[PDB]
DNA sequence: GTCAGCATCGCATCATACAGTCA
DNA sequence: TGACTGTATGATGACGATGCTGAC
């Protein structure tokens, strides 16, 4: 069949929800952020945000309101999932242990029912007596709290008003009272009901139906001393209570619809409002009194605070700081100053959080490393639109370059004990040593009295008692700082050469062949302590002390020639504590003792590129938890360094690497430099917190980026991106975009803001000809807002806008390709369009335009109109495949530089999505599922091979291989259809089978073949076959890869095992979660393995790992019926994490 | 009304509509305005055309209610152009039962007054596989494909049997029986997942059997012959059926015991031939013997969301007109049977297949052909939803598109 | 010598009658 | 012995198809 594996490559970045309260403790203020399936909690401290805990849920978080019941120490959190899983959650801390425990849980499903159009609404009454749920039309669901029911059992009431806009529980009432807007033939209205869980029924609400504007869309319960409801529409702003009634219609609000609100002051004096254009408003409630005190409310005031990203939710925090949850752009921490700026904004940005969503179009490019690129780009939207470039690993920014070939080793040096910065960088060469001083950008060359320049240095640096140290092949030399001469010199009693060296501030250990010497550094003397000879040649040494300073190391790490072993010896006795055999015939070239995240490790690198790492116990010197990774093919040099007061490890090789810790686990991140041979940390005033790197021809100095798995560079476009294509031969990208301009009414159209298209270096406008819809053009000023589409050419390095071609009025850009055609050696950009008019629902007209870009300028070469929407197009064997309405057309590129139809297929309702492999063609239809086409070379014609007879509304399509087809679907589900490979009857060959089904919980907009994973460096043969990425509305990026049936069964069983112990966070079953689920049907998952689940196997405890194993049956690839251990399962999941 | 604005938005983006009817402009409006009817031109301008909505979906800016709705006006388009009739084949007698293949889009199987079944395909020709009945008392009043193996069909008969037989027509086994007759089953249904079969009688009892043997059923439901039984797709355990009793009788297949102890029963001014839950399972569309169409919610199964007045009726040799759901979008197709005594807004009413919105009840379309002037009774869209099969004029009709 | 223009012919739902059981 | 539950009956309504005329 088909067997697929899905893992998250990038967690969702869009902020779906915004609620304030504390929850973590009574004393701290907490911020909770829902990112689809991910819930993030922070505490606001001082101009900052602190992560305390991040959890996943087996559900799309739909409701996030946390309530505090009488006699409870802190808020609890109610979350309702899109599959309607409800739960009440509590924050539990136990020393260093943090666990989110489930107090109450339940689904509250209605077996039969139509989910409402304005979606799920969750509310909690002010006395925390119940949860209100608007799930379906005509029904109001009520969850009684009163502690237990522990299962959150519920009942339905009949709501006579069948269409509900918004509901809130009122404050200051005797009985729980709801206030909601509904629409009927009589317009829309504000109503109140008392909720009597007593009797399970409704009672007459305290308020008279009032009459309100038709687009009043949001209800706000104003707290006491005031109570009542505020109702926000598009035109007006009203306050509602029993006899009091207030209405306002501010003109500033008309320009854009208010979409969210947040309470600033607990007394309900002030509110924050956000609209679809990202405008931030302040709503103030003016207090007044009559006798001794009151609630009057006076009147209503609205103020503009400034501009933010378009907000999905708002929460005020403290000291003028507001968090802005955005779905369409970057989320923000924003400051509201009392001084408005030149534009009149009170808003100033403090921090931005990267959001890749919505991810609309994307591509995989190899440009950065030329061998294999692993670059992933995506798109933002509206004023928030952007391109995002996403990269695995760590890059370096060079600030200086000096060519010294044959440089052997690097050490930083502090000649002045007084400024504490390195003013010196010491370099080594074969049989000689050079000193380089650092004054700002300047280096050159210098002498250092006490350091020799005619022996090769193996180590040098700062040592104890205001001294410098240099260890050569001839001797180890101690050197004073202030007065500058040789204070002490150690040589082997027979003058043999030093072979290996290790040194810290107060200790020196050097090897001589098999001999080992431990020296201590004292004032003016190097004192030789006891000494021994080892069984074989010493390969490598390290005496980095782990602990506090200390600065005396009790341990000594060592590698041998003969037995290729890593052993830990004690100082000064050199007593063996652990001999670890590394295996093979390749000697260890580097060994290092380190501390990551308070945990200790031993790293040991061979000349192979292989790297062993072990848990190290500093008290016993025991090496545990052997693990092996591969880091290139050359031998790897390991060097410790500091960044952001954290400890990291740089690895020099044909694939240079940084080793570091996150979530108490070792991670290996790539360095995009071609090659690194030697490396030392550098901190000069000319180069702060820098790195000195060296290869076999040049020596470089510069800084290094933040330590993280993925690098994201943002290139703001200030308009909506739609599609993107890379063009090798032009060294640039093509981008479809559109900007909004408003009717000035007398002259033309003007832009809201500057953008890529109004700021291009060069520009071009469509001049036709015609259609002709001109000459009585039949177009209007109605609906004053207009989209204007452009093709942008963005340079691949600077990401600057090289060229912007604006398309015709009312022309709509749908498709973009980069390719060459026919016998033409020229590379073209090809764009498919549609004409979009307000008074015509589906396009009757469209275009396919062929552009050539050469040196700034794009001439349109092809220019051919066809009748319909050009939904999709793709390069097809030197031909152009295109979707136009219900038609799939194949174009040939003729010698006359024009597009000539060769082939036609007509059997579609609407062909939105096209994908091709070899001669096969996948057409995705809007309502008519999936289509497998074939081009027939001998007929020059199309043949309809097979189709999927299951109705699906597709969002995206991909071919995994000639038999297997990946589909993304409206209900956040993936499915796979295959060609019946067994021929038999026509029936089965015209049938694609859905052999895979899987609920993603995300809406996929784009599929593409590729990997950000390098080559191997294995392994290989490879774990999985193929690599397909996808981008989603929430900004999530995922990966799909193929598995053999044996592996699929291995990981499937592990899941069922993993599923008994997690825990589930609200106790949602992984089963059902991943189950295909639409309005129509439901079903368990098949053909898909949840990579996120399997990967979380590493995050479980050791004993739990063993409990998961049990009777699980391993195969190592040859004749294994055998049982498995804790370590065998770990290695696989470790393998599975490296594929993304 | 509210309806006018509601259709024209067709919502997200809202920025059209929202006007409270413009305060009546300024009335109904008073004197000359719109009018209602003229709500039509604006429907023409207000729309923010599709491929504009598709993009908003992918931005998460618009809800599925938007796109799905707006897709159904791209269905209503191509519907008006459905006017072509792709194929027609007869057998004999009149068309009675219709079964759309659950999977295969070109495969439809229809029943007869005479116990004849035709299996029919497109792009094919290759004349259909046939089975001939005795032709007098052989009336098969309902037909359901066997979900398990598509070569078999569950078919209810006037012969005194509800059976499963291979399309080669050699019967496998019989479930419900007579041993007497002067009575027969009429209604039938199967739910794939449930593996329940349920069948009706003219006397008013049902008999429900598990796909194999072993009934617990047959307690008389109501007094008169039962025209249809509907097993809800989204619910296994429960049911709804149709009788001349002028009652719907929504049921629970399991915990119903007491001999007509039921949950909700829905009264009608007349007898009812159709039950027909929606693929949601969350609505019940009922077709009544003279004029009416009932839509019922799952929120208060008692009060129907609303009625669409339609000209159907009973005639003896007319096969009872049954309204049916679109499997995908929200739409109703009932065959229209014009009478002098209707309220009709369009005499003289050429006799056509009619399409209604649902959730509104207005007519979004009508299907007519000359050279088949035939009155439409059975109209059931294909599970894909791109094709409509009508067994009416003594023949079968597939429309599809040019 | 095809043509519309009648005519008979095919257990539905409704109203009745006076036979069978069966708590 | 009420009840109901089941069998002959004949009024009413008004869609086809097939039969056959009278006649353009």
């Amino acid at each position: 069949h088909s067997y697929n594996y899905v893992v998250t490559a990038q967690k969702p970045t869009a902020v779906n929800g915004c609620v304030t309260g504390h929850f973590t403790s009574a004393e701290d203020l907490n911020l909770l952020i829902a990112k689809n399936t991910r819930l993030e909690i922070y505490v606001v401290t001082a101009e900052g945000l602190r992560p305390v805990k991040e959890v996943g849920m087996y559900g799309k978080i739909a409701v996030m309101e946390l309530f505090r019941p009488k006699g409870e120490s802190k808020d609890l959190l109610f979350i309702l999932t899109a599959k309607y899983n409800a739960c009440i959650l509590e924050y539990k801390q136990s020393g260093e242990s943090i666990d989110i425990i489930t107090r109450a849980h339940g689904n509250v499903q209605d077996r039969i029912g139509r989910p409402s159009e304005t979606g799920i609404i969750g509310i909690i009454d002010p006395e925390c007596r119940m949860i209100g749920l608007r799930l379906y039309d005509g029904l109001f669901k009520v969850i009684p709290l009163d502690r237990d029911n522990k299962e959150l059992k519920a009942f339905n009431i009949r709501l006579e008003e069948l269409h509900v806009i918004d509901v809130k529980f009122l404050y200051g009432c005797q009985a729980p009272t709801i206030c909601f807007v509904y629409q009927d033939p009589q317009g829309r209205h504000v109503k109140t009901y008392e909720v009597s869980l007593r009797e399970k029924e409704f009672n007459k609400g305290p308020w008279k139906q009032e009459n309100v504007e038709a687009e009043a869309s949001m209800v706000i319960a104003v707290p006491e001393p005031f109570g009542g409801a505020i109702i926000i529409g598009q035109e007006s702003i009203t306050y509602h209570n029993g006899d009091k009634y207030l209405a306002i219609a501010p003109p500033i609000i008309k320009q854009s619809t208010i979409v969210c609100h947040n309470r600033v002051d607990p007394n309900g004096s002030r509110y924050l409002l956000g609209d679809m254009e990202g405008r931030l408003f302040m709503l103030l409630l003016e207090k007044e009194e009559q006798m001794d005190g009151t609630v009057t409310l006076k009147d209503l005031r609205v103020e503009l605070l400034g501009e933010t990203s378009i907000a999905e939710c708002l929460t005020y925090l403290d000291n003028g700081v507001v968090f802005v949850g955005s779905r369409l752009g970057d989320s923000q921490l924003v400051k509201l100053n009392v001084d408005s700026n030149e534009q009149g904004s009170y808003v100033v940005a403090m921090e931005t959080f990267t959001n890749l969503g919505p991810i609309v179009d994307m591509c995989v490019v190899d440009l950065e490393r030329q061998g294999q690129g692993q670059l992933v780009t995506c798109s933002g939207a509206f004023k928030e639109g952007s391109l995002r470039i996403i990269r695995n690993g760590i890059g370096i920014h060079e600030h200086a370059s000096i060519d010294l070939p044959g440089i052997k080793g690097l050490w930083p040096l502090r000649s002045d004990p007084n400024r504490e910065t390195d003013d010196t960088l010491v370099l080594s060469f074969v049989g000689q040593t050079r000193v380089l001083m650092l004054n700002g950008e300047e280096v050159e060359e210098t002498e250092l009295m006490g350091f020799v320049d005619d022996q090769q240095t193996f180590f040098c640096g700062n040592v104890a008692h205001q001294q410098l140290i240099q260890i050569t092949s001839a001797s180890v030399r101690l050197v004073s700082q202030e007065p500058k001469a040789l204070v002490s010199e150690w040589k082997e009693p027979q003058a043999k050469n030093i072979s290996v060296a290790s040194c810290n501030s107060s200790q020196v250990v050097v090897a001589v062949g098999r001999a080992l010497y431990y020296l201590q550094i004292h004032p003016q003397e190097l004192r030789q302590i006891s000494h021994t000879e080892m069984e074989h040649e010493v390969a490598c040494l390290d005496i980095t002390p782990l602990g506090d300073s200390n600065g005396l190391s009790p341990l000594c790490a060592i590698g041998l020639w003969t037995d290729i072993s890593a052993r830990i010896l004690k100082l000064p006795s050199f007593e063996l504590l652990h001999k670890e055999m590394l295996g093979g015939e390749i000697i260890p070239r580097s060994i290092l003792m380190t501390t990551f995240e308070s945990s200790h490790y031993l790293l040991c690198a061979l000349g192979d590129g292989a790297l062993f790492y072990f848990g190290l116990n500093i008290e016993t010197g025991l090496l545990s938890d052997r693990k092996k990774v591969t880091l290139g093919t050359q031998p790897t040099v390991l060097r410790t360094f500091r960044s952001l007061s954290t400890t990291n490890v740089f690895a020099c090789s044909d694939r240079p690497t940084v080793i570091y810790s996150s979530n108490h686990k070792l991670v290996f991140s790539n360095v995009n430099l071609k090659e690194v041979n030697y490396m030392c940390p550098l901190n000069s005033d000319g180069y702060p917190d820098s790195l000195a790197l060296a290869n076999n021809s040049t020596l470089t100095i510069g800084t290094i980026d933040e330590i993280q798995k993925l690098h994201i560079r943002t290139v703001p476009l200030y308009e909506s991106p739609r599609k993107i294509c890379y063009q090798e031969v032009s060294q640039c990208f093509g981008v479809l975009s559109s900007r909004i301009e408003v009717q000035d009414t007398s002259g033309g159209t003007t832009a809201l803001r500057p953008s890529a298209s109004t700021q291009a270096l060069s520009s071009s406008v469509s001049s036709s000809k015609l259609f002709s819809s001109s000459t009585a053009p039949h177009e209007t000023s109605f609906g004053e807002e207009v989209e204007v589409h452009n093709l942008l050419i963005i340079d691949q390095h600077t990401f600057e806008v090289l060229h912007a071609h604006q398309f015709l009025q009312n022309e709509y850009a749908l498709s973009l390709v980069s390719c060459k055609l026919g016998k033409d050696p020229n590379t073209y950009f090809i764009v498919g369009t549609a004409m979009v008019y307000p008074e015509e629902a589906e396009p009757k007209q469209g275009r396919i335009v062929v552009f050539q870009y050469s040196d700034g300028k794009l001439q349109t070469v092809a220019e051919k109109e066809v009748k319909g929407a050009v939904y999709s197009m793709v390069e097809f064997n030197g031909k152009l495949l295109a979707s136009i309405n219900s038609t799939v057309r194949l174009y040939e590129w003729t010698t006359e530089k024009e597009l000539r139809t060769e082939c036609n297929h007509y059997n579609n309702i609407m062909a939105l999505y096209l994908k091709t492999k070899g001669d096969f063609i996948l057409v995705g239809d809007l309502m008519r599922s999936v289509l497998l086409l074939a081009y027939k070379p001998m007929e020059g014609n199309f043949e309809e091979i097979a189709r999927d007879f299951n109705p699906n509304w597709m969002s995206a399509v991909e071919i995994l291989d000639d038999d297997n087809f990946l589909g993304a679907e409206n209900a956040f589900n993936l499915f796979v259809c295959q060609k019946d490979s067994a021929a038999t009857t026509d029936e089965e060959r015209q049938h694609l089978q859905e052999v895979g089904l899987f609920h993603l919980g995300e809406f996929v907009n784009v599929f593409c073949h590729g990997s950000l994973v390098m080559q191997n460096l294995g392994e290989t043969s490879t774990p999985t076959q193929g690599s397909v990425l996808f981008g989603t509305v929430n900004g999530m990026i995922g990966l799909v890869t193929s598995l053999s049936e044996s592996w699929y069964n291995l990981l499937l069983d592990m899941q069922n095992r993993l599923n008994k112990v997690i825990k589930s966070v609200g106790k949602i079953e992984h089963s059902f979660w991943r189950s295909f689920h639409t309005e129509r049907k439901t079903e368990p998952a098949t053909g898909f393995i949840d990579g996120d689940l399997i990967e979380s196997f590493l995050d479980i405890s050791r004993p739990k790992m063993q409990e998961v194993v049990a009777n699980l049956q391993y195969d190592d690839g040859s004749g294994m019926k055998r049982e498995a251990t804790a370590d065998d399962l770990i290695k696989v999941v470790e393998e599975l994490t490296r594929i993304h | 009304r509210n309806k006018r604005s509601r259709s024209p938005l067709e919502l997200e983006p809202e920025a059209k509509k929202l006007c409270a009817k413009g305060s009546g402009p300024s009335r109904r409006c008073d004197s000359d305005c719109l009018w209602v009817g003229l709500a039509g031109p604006q429907i023409l301008p207000p729309c923010r055309s599709i491929v504009r909505t598709l993009h908003q979906h992918k931005l998460g800016r618009a809800s599925w209610p938007s796109v799905q709705q707006g897709l159904q006006q791209s269905f209503l388009h191509t519907l008006d152009s459905y006017r072509i009739l792709q194929k027609a084949a007869p057998f004999d007698r009149r068309a009675t039962s219709l079964a759309w293949h659950p999977t295969h889009p070109s495969t439809v199987a229809v029943g007869s007054k005479g116990g004849d079944i035709m299996l029919w395909n497109f792009g094919i020709k290759d004349k259909p596989t046939f089975i001939k009945g005795i032709g007098a008392g052989g009336s098969i009043t309902g037909l359901k494909f066997n979900p398990l193996n598509t070569n078999q069909f569950y078919a209810s008969s006037m012969e005194g049997t509800t059976r499963l037989q291979d399309f080669k027509g050699n019967i496998l086994r019989v479930f419900a029986s007579s041993d007497t007759i002067n009575i027969w089953f009429c209604s039938l249904d199967v739910s794939a997942s449930s593996r329940m079969v349920v069948t009706g009688d003219n006397v008013g009892n049902v008999i429900l059997l598990n796909m194999d043997g072993k009934e617990l059923w047959n307690l008389r439901m109501h007094k008169k012959k039962v025209t249809h039984v509907a097993l809800n797709p989204c619910c296994d355990w429960f049911l709804a059926t149709a009788s001349v009793d002028q009652t719907v009788k929504i049921w629970d297949l399991r915990q119903v015991r007491g001999k007509a102890s039921f949950l909700y029963s829905l009264p009608h001014r007349h007898p009812v031939n159709a039950a027909c839950f929606s693929p949601d399972g969350a609505r019940l569309l009922t077709t009544d013997q003279k004029s009416e169409i009932r839509v019922y919610s799952a929120s208060q199964w008692d009060c129907p969301l609303g009625l669409i007045p339609h000209p159907h009726r009973h005639f003896q040799h007319l096969t009872p007109i049954k309204a049916a759901w679109h499997p995908r979008y929200n739409l109703i197709v009932v065959g229209r049977y014009p009478d002098p005594n209707f309220k009709s807004c369009t005499p003289y009413e050429l006799r056509t297949i009619d399409v209604f919105d649902g959730n509104s009840g207005k007519m979004m379309c009508q299907l007519y052909d000359p050279e088949s002037s035939g009155i439409s009774s059975l109209n059931e869209f294909n599970p894909m939803g791109d094709t409509l099969a009508s067994a009416m004029g003594y023949h079968i009709l597939i429309w599809s598109q040019q």
